[PDB]
């Protein structure tokens, strides 16, 4: 029966991944990652505080954030002594991120947080941004309580009027300014506002954030975004760049300026235009045509074949047959390649292989 | 109230906190078909009935009006009062047993 | 090896009244064995303050040892007194710990108790006396200490 009640919590645990459709969503991102640091981010309920590990997840998330995001910006805000602080301009560069972030971890957290500061901040560092990108802020709440020099239901509806998207995460329990700022800002979706409920439950919803979010029916937008893809050259001797103005060996030619650049994707310094290679966007074509799920084969029939047609592996013989078939190409996998083939790869080897 | 048990025939008795329902009818002369409490079929509990009667310090608390001003008890409660908003997220009600005691024990807590 | 020994406890009882010591035994049975020992000399017999250190040991090499528990609850006789822990006071962890051991069944027991240096062992001494709430006494091998016990 203990095996037998693996089995059926992986049952369980797949249930919510039958249902999957194709959603449209924002692939063009624009975040702007708030952190609380006060008082009450002083507790040790986090070891070794709160502070410590937040930013430690903070970094971790930059890094998986522009890795599958590789066309999208981010900004960092962070509350301290009731105020809002800038920390990190809103770029394209992960490094200068992570760069902050890490000199962040070294002051103390002290004063009381204003949600109120940092969205108004948060609004005016998205007014500079194409309609064609998705307006997102992460905000990490951490206290009970909130103070604030306005109306903060004032910049609520102002935040709706924006088309800005808000997800916040808590510490320690529900907040009625956060439930309404998530369930207004969210078109009445109540899914936006998550607690976590213990150390490394925190660490998946960080990671969950990483995936575009679909978009709403009636917030649809289509147009028609210029960029261009620029061919590397290798130069004999070094060059000045023309975005930080220091010698480099070599840097990709913008195709409508010729003005070079040193690191990739980003706004040419020269004639605006966005500076991408083909690999970026080829990233985040599985979230455009998700492989559809596997479904287990039921031991009641016959099965094809002793071993794993992708990997080889001998399923073993053991109540619950060991093997998932994909409805596309009708081909048998064990469960460690459906993981795999979900997760790094996106493509079904066994539709690949049929020909036509 | 025995005018109107006699003027109209069906009278229906409800409230949230009717408990005990027996003693009712003692009270007030009439008679009733039935009586009954209904308990709530709640899939996850939702409210959290709990009973204090120390203080962190295992210390009795109580509220009798005799020791109102008691420099323990009225720490005590002090602690329970901070402690408590603290960790409450939006908004924390307190009930007093009368005027007079929350009156002097606020005042206590002021100083 | 456990069989041996861990069925000896608990059939013989010693009781003090006036200041005279009766060796108090529930059953009847006893008599036969205490009374025909070489050593010795709901039946209850007196026996002498001072032969108590060598019944006492005497028990121990016979099958059944004696146990002193005192019944304080339904002892009237003693004179009481009223004294409790005032609220400033904090039972740590270790020291509630060390008196369930000791009235676990419900019944004072007479034992020992070892705490390291400065943990608290006066207060041990005092949560027993303050619990008992009857006539105690007190013996401290140091002059500078019994000052500041009594602080
Ligand atoms: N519960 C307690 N709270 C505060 N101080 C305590 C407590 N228990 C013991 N102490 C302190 O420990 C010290 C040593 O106590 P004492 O009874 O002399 O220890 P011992 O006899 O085990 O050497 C004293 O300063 C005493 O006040
Ligand atoms: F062990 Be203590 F110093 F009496
Ligand atoms: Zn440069
Ligand atoms: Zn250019
Ligand atoms: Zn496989
Ligand atoms: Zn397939």
């Amino acid at each position: 029966a203990s095996l037998v009640a693996s089995i059926v919590e992986a049952r369980k645990k797949r249930t919510a991944k039958k249902n999957i459709t194709p959603y449209q969503r924002g692939i063009i991102r624009s975040l702007i990652l708030t952190l609380d640091c006060s008082e009450a981010m002083l507790e040790k309920d986090l070891r070794p505080n709160r502070h410590a590990m937040i930013i430690q997840y903070a970094i971790d998330f930059v890094h998986e954030f522009f890795d599958q995001n590789p066309i999208s910006q981010m900004g960092i805000i962070i509350m301290r002594n009731g105020l809002a602080q800038l920390v990190s301009q809103v770029s394209g560069n992960p490094q200068d991120h992570i760069d902050a972030l890490k000199s962040i971890r070294k002051q103390e957290p002290k004063g009381n947080p204003s949600l109120q500061n940092a969205l108004e901040m948060a609004r005016g560092l998205l007014l500079p941004v194409p309609a064609h990108c998705t307006r997102e802020v992460l905000i990490v709440f951490g206290s009970l309580s909130t103070t604030d020099p306005g109306d903060i239901h004032q910049t609520i509806d102002s935040l709706v009027s924006e088309k800005i998207r808000v997800k916040v995460l808590g510490l320690s329990a529900q907040v009625a300014i956060c439930k309404e700022l998530c369930k207004a800002t969210n078109y009445g979706d109540e899914s936006f506002y998550k607690i976590l409920l213990d150390e490394t439950h925190l660490k998946e919803l960080f990671n969950e954030a990483v995936t575009p979010l679909p978009v709403n029916k009636i917030n649809k937008g289509f147009t028609l975004v210029k960029m261009g893809f620029p061919t590397r050259i290798f130069e004999d001797t070094p060059t000045f760049c023309s975005c930080h103005s220091k010698l480099v060996y070599g840097g990709y030619f913008c195709p409508n300026c010729h003005s070079k650049v040193c690191s990739l994707p980003t706004v040419c310094p020269c004639c605006d235009l966005m500076l991408i290679l083909s690999t970026h966007l080829a990233r985040s074509y599985h979230h455009l045509m998700p492989l559809k799920t596997f479904a287990e084969v039921p031991t009641t029939e016959k099965f094809r074949s002793e071993d794993c047609f992708s990997c080889q592996s001998r399923f073993p013989i053991l109540l619950t047959s060991s093997r998932y078939r994909c409805e596309d190409c009708k081909q048998e996998f064990c469960v460690d390649c459906d993981v795999f083939i979900h997760e790094i790869l996106h493509n079904c080897p066994g539709c690949e292989s049929k020909p036509v | 109230i025995k005018p109107v048990f006699e003027r109209f025939s069906s009278v229906i008795i409800t409230s949230g906190t009717i408990s005990p329902l027996d003693m009712y009818p003692r009270m007030l002369n009439f008679k009733t078909v039935l009586q009954k409490s209904y308990a709530m079929t709640l899939a996850k509990k939702s409210f959290l009935p709990m009973i204090i009667t120390k203080g962190s310090d295992q210390v009795a608390i109580s509220s009798r009006f005799e020791i109102r001003n008691d420099p323990s008890i009225v720490r005590n409660y002090g602690s329970m009062l901070v402690e408590f908003a603290k960790i409450t997220p939006d908004g924390m009600v307190v009930f007093f047993p009368s005027y007079l005691y929350m009156e002097s024990i606020v005042s206590m807590w002021q100083t | 090896f456990i069989k041996g020994a861990t069925i000896s406890y608990g059939k013989v009882k010693l009781v003090i009244k006036h200041n005279r010591y009766f060796v108090e035994t529930t059953q009847a049975d006893i008599l036969q064995m205490l009374l025909n020992d070489s050593v010795i000399g709901v039946h209850s017999f007196e026996i002498a303050n001072e032969s108590v250190e060598v019944v006492k040991k005497r028990c121990q090499e016979i099958d059944y040892p004696v146990l002193e528990e005192y019944d304080f609850r339904n002892d009237h006789r003693n004179p009481d007194l009223d004294i409790d822990l005032k609220p400033s006071t904090q039972i740590r962890p270790y020291q509630e710990k060390s008196l369930s051991k000791m009235f676990g069944n419900g019944r004072a027991r007479s034992g020992i108790i070892v705490l390291p240096c400065g943990a608290g062992k006066t207060l041990v001494g005092i949560t027993a006396a303050c619990t008992i709430k009857k006539s105690v006494i007190v013996l401290c091998t140091s002059s500078v200490s019994v000052m500041q016990w009594r602080q």
